[PDB]
């Protein structure tokens, strides 16, 4: 199921899947709105497809210059081969024909060399695009800013003329609030560290929350582990660590 | 002087240094968060423990050896400083 | 007038590039240095002609005294007014100087690298996000070119047999030109195959688009149109020509 | 110059290629260094643990 | 004759400069990737950083 897949993506970027399951409508609305705004962004701004347009323009300019190089004398009497053939006898027109041949061959060699250089550039771009397909479309990449700015969730390929378009869906934190944090808390002379999150304080109490989303929880022995005593960690604070087994024994 | 001229780069060395300083300040004060969205402040030992957690080492290892780690980091930076000042073929 | 210390026998000096840099007057023991007459490129800075017809001219690598008149490290700038402010770079002039059309006339200024910020760093404070957004961005990557083939027999010689006979004396230049072009042409198809043909089978979406509220109508193929392309793909193919 | 004009548009091609290289240099530098959106500053108190 | 020789030399210089610029562009792309994946985040790629 797609919501479960997107929950797997959220787990991949470091957010618990309940954040997705409890915000499924909001996430779906955000995704739909972003997809809709992609159309406006592409239509309004014609400079995004400038890469493909510039490739086409460069190739067209190269071909046009190659064609226009045929009207040059290159030191000969005239650019037209029939004109120089008819005007002068072969034994004397041979040197002019040789001059034209040298000029045209040099122009063709220049065009071919530029074509090889540009083709190497395009091959580098195509290798990059294939890597992006494999690592962002057929997977979920943890490489930073490789599949969009943010935390990559997924991306969708779209074909373009002589190119490819990637729609990188990313997770971006929005509203931050400052807290007070401690590296560890020690309850009975034993330092406790957060098992998979961070210790935060809203001003009076101390909670443990996941690092990428403010979802506070009571500090217990199930989300913390014990290592050492109070005397080693710099910045350790005092707090009570809840033990769920104690109420069970009492009752 | 034979029609051979050099155009100055668009970004001066001061601007490149300003970018580098901005990247340094962002990394030191906010970790990897600033490269993904808004910059979220975090104490440097805590994000160092995050890095240790990311390479497979528990946070307690860093917290219980914090001074040794800081000394090793400072010594390594000083050694890079000295090596750059000594060897001219590094660049 | 130059202070170069010629030996009593030397007549004309030279630089490190073997260029005549100084000469001795045949009628006077004075030493004269030779300097090329000031030259440089001329760059014209302009917004779109649909915006305004006013332009600014940049004279490259020359001081303003050798040519409202602003002296930049990239050359002398004429027609642009220097401004103490700083904005994003609109028209890059060089050496940290940019130009733009603002309230109207052309202005010159030092580019702004960004918005100043100072993360409120302390040793026991952390910022944690209470919300999030889903951001979709667009990345465009060229994948291929147009395959072009050129024949020497008709390009170099316009259906002339004598020209072809004379061209035959040059060996195998044109055979290897055609070989290189064919290599490029095959390379382009290899590029496209490497990018797109990464899937073993042709997968199909179910006839019921019930994905938990997520809506992929803009990226899924459009069946109504004769071309089975998504609306985004239709926009992409219409824009690019 | 008059005799060079008979060789075609070699100058246009060469100057265009050199200008493309020159613009590509600034593009490279911008890609490498301008990745940051805002100019962050380290706090005056250098208490980094 | 002088024009032909100097034009050939200029073309050779421009072609080699294009190749060199391509190499430098590859290096700058690598440097941009290194900045993004090791200054803006922690990399798990082996020997990349
Ligand atoms: C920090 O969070 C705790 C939540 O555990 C707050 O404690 C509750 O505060 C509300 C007031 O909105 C009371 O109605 C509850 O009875 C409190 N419960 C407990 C267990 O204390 C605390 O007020 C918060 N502190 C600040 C400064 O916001
Ligand atoms: C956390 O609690 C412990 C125990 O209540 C505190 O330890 C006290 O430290 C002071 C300062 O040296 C001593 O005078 C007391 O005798 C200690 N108490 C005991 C029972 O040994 C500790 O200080 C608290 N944490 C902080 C940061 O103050
Ligand atoms: C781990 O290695 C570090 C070295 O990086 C040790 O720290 C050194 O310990 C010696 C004592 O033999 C001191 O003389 C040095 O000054 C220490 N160096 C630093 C940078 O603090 C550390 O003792 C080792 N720990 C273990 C458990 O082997
Ligand atoms: C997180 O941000 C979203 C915006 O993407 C908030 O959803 C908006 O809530 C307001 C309520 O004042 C509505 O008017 C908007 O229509 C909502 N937007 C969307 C796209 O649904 C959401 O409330 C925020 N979360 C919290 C806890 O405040
Ligand atoms: C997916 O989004 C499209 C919009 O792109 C929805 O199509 C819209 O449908 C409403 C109501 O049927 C119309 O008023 C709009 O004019 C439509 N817009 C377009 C561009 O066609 C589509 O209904 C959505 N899918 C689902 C299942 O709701
Ligand atoms: C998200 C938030 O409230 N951040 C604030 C910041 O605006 C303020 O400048 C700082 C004071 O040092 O405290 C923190
Ligand atoms: C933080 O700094 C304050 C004063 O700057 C100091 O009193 C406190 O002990 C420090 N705590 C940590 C964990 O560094
Ligand atoms: C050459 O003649 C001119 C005028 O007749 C005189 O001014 C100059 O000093 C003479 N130089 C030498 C070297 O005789
Ligand atoms: C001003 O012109 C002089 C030559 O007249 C030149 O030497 C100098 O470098 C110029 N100033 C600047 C800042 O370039």
């Amino acid at each position: 199921p797609f919501p479960m897949q997107m929950a797997y993506r959220f787990n991949g970027i470091g957010v618990t899947q309940n954040v997705l399951y409890e915000n499924q409508k909001l996430i779906a609305n955000q995704f739909n709105s972003a997809i809709g705004k992609i159309q406006d962004s592409l239509s309004s701004t014609p400079s995004a497809l400038g890469k493909l347009q510039d490739v086409v323009n460069q190739n067209a300019q190269a071909l046009n210059t190659l064609v226009k190089q045929l009207s040059s004398n290159f030191g000969a009497i005239s650019s037209v081969l029939n004109d120089i053939l008819s005007r002068l006898d072969p034994p004397e027109a041979e040197v002019q024909i040789d001059r034209l041949i040298t000029g045209r061959l040099q122009s063709l060699q220049t065009y071919v060399t530029q074509q090889l250089i540009r083709a190497a550039e395009i091959r580098a771009s195509a290798n990059l695009a294939a890597t992006k397909m494999s690592e962002c479309v057929l997977g979920q990449s943890k490489r930073v800013d490789f599949c969009g700015k943010g935390y990559h969730l997924m991306s969708f390929p779209q074909s373009a003329p002589h190119g490819v378009v990637f729609l990188h869906v990313t997770y971006v934190p929005a509203q931050e609030k400052n807290f007070t944090t401690a590296p560890a808390i020690c309850h009975d002379g034993k330092a406790h560290f957060p098992r998979e999150g961070v210790f935060v304080s809203n001003g009076t109490h101390w909670f443990v929350t996941q690092r990428n989303f403010y979802e506070p929880q009571i500090i217990t022995t199930d989300n913390t582990f014990v290592s050492g005593n109070c005397d080693v960690v710099i910045g350790i604070v005092n707090n009570t660590v809840y033990d769920p087994l104690q109420p069970e024994l009492d009752s | 002087f034979n029609g051979l001229t050099v155009l100055p780069p668009l970004l001066t060395d001061e601007m490149i240094a300003q970018y580098t300083s901005a990247l340094l300040a962002g990394t030191i004060t906010s970790g990897w968060t600033f490269g993904a969205g808004p910059a979220l402040q975090i104490p440097f030992p805590m994000q160092m423990a995050y890095r240790f957690n990311g390479i497979g080492v528990t946070q307690n290892v860093l917290y219980e050896n914090q001074k040794l780690i800081a000394n090793q980091f400072n010594s390594a930076i000083g050694k890079i400083q000295d090596s750059l000042s000594s060897t001219p073929s590094a660049l | 007038e130059s202070n170069k210390k010629f030996l009593p026998f030397q007549q004309f000096g030279r630089d490190i590039a073997d260029t005549t840099d100084a000469v001795r007057d045949p009628q006077t023991l004075e030493i004269l240095d030779i300097t090329p007459c000031s030259f440089g490129g001329v760059s014209v800075i302009t917004p779109g002609t649909n915006t305004s017809n006013q332009v600014a001219v940049l004279y490259q690598d020359v001081n303003c005294t050798e040519v409202n008149v602003f002296q930049t490290r990239a050359g002398c700038l004429i027609g642009a007014e220097h401004v103490n402010n700083s904005y994003e770079c609109d028209i890059p002039i060089g050496a940290g100087i940019c130009a733009s059309y603002q309230t109207q006339s052309i202005i010159a200024y030092t580019m702004s690298l960004g918005a100043e910020n100072s993360v409120a760093y302390s040793n026991n404070s952390i910022a944690i996000p209470t919300n999030f957004t889903i951001s979709v961005t667009t990345e465009i990557l060229p994948v291929s070119m147009t395959k072009t083939s050129v024949d020497c027999t008709m390009y170099i010689c316009g259906d002339s047999t004598e020209c072809s006979n004379l061209l035959l004396q040059y060996g195998s230049f044109c055979t290897q030109l055609n070989r290189a072009l064919t290599g490029i042409a095959v390379e382009q198809d290899k590029n496209t195959q490497e990018v797109f043909a990464q899937v073993k089978q042709i997968y199909k979406t179910p006839p019921i688009k019930d994905f938990g509220g997520f809506n992929f109508s803009q990226i899924l193929p459009d069946p109504s149109k004769p071309s089975k392309r998504s609306p985004i793909e239709d926009l992409l193919f219409n824009k690019v020509t």
